[PDB]
């Protein structure tokens, strides 16, 4: 479970325990330019790796633009 | 005993923009780490903050620093409501006034890359230079709150 907000969408998204950035972008039915997440907040530009790697976990919120 | 009414407790983290809940309490509230939440205290006092989990915090308490407690006019031990803040927009412009240069020293490092939520009428403390300095938010556009973004204009008296 990730919550996903921005680019006109607001939705919890469920996905593989081991899941990967690509599969996340695919579950979001929107052109995604940037992702922001965690504390302190880190930024990703989407203009590949297992979500797990960057620090994203279940019950966490992703802000997209 | 109403899951979303929480006892005000002390913060460990002195970030003005953050409040903290136990992970079991966040689970019970369907709240996500990093979500923007709306808090209500005294008398129509409100605040918008980012919610973090803290596995040292009691399920029934909320960690909130002095700056947030003063904005809510609450004291440690008081009871608060938390609910999700449905959509806070990025700020176009804010107007802040120092209390007794400010942009470079204080305001810009404070906001840069932090995406802080801010509300009209907030008083906030920024550290840097010699002394800490308090600012008041006179107005925000959109009002009455927004997320301070990199492209948010900062007007400082």
């Amino acid at each position: 479970k990730l919550k996903v907000t921005g680019a006109g969408i607001n939705q919890v998204v469920t996905l593989k325990q081991d899941a990967t950035l690509n599969d996340l972008i695919e579950h979001i039915n929107v052109d995604v330019k940037t992702m922001r997440f965690g504390y302190p907040p880190q930024r990703i530009n989407l203009q590949q790796t297992q979500l797990d790697e960057l620090g994203i976990n279940s019950g966490e919120k992703i802000t997209i633009e | 005993n109403r899951p979303n009414r929480l006892i005000v407790d002390e913060a460990i983290n002195e970030d003005n923009s953050v409040v903290s809940l136990s992970q079991p309490k966040m689970d019970e509230l369907q709240l996500f780490r990093g979500d923007t939440v709306l808090l209500k205290g005294k008398k129509r006092r409100e605040a918008v903050c980012i919610v973090l989990s803290d596995d040292t915090c009691s399920d029934e308490k909320i960690r909130m620093n002095r700056v947030v407690r003063n904005n809510l006019r609450v004291r440690l031990g008081d009871v608060i409501s938390i609910q999700p803040c449905p959509d806070v927009k990025y700020g176009k412009r804010i107007h802040v006034l120092p209390i007794d240069n400010l942009f470079e020293v204080y305001l810009k490092p404070y906001f840069l890359e932090a995406y802080r939520p801010i509300r009209k009428g907030d008083i906030f403390l920024v550290r840097g230079g010699m002394r800490a300095v308090e600012f008041k938010v006179v107005e925000t556009d959109p009002s009455p709150y927004c997320i301070v973004a990199p492209d948010t204009v900062i007007h400082c008296e």
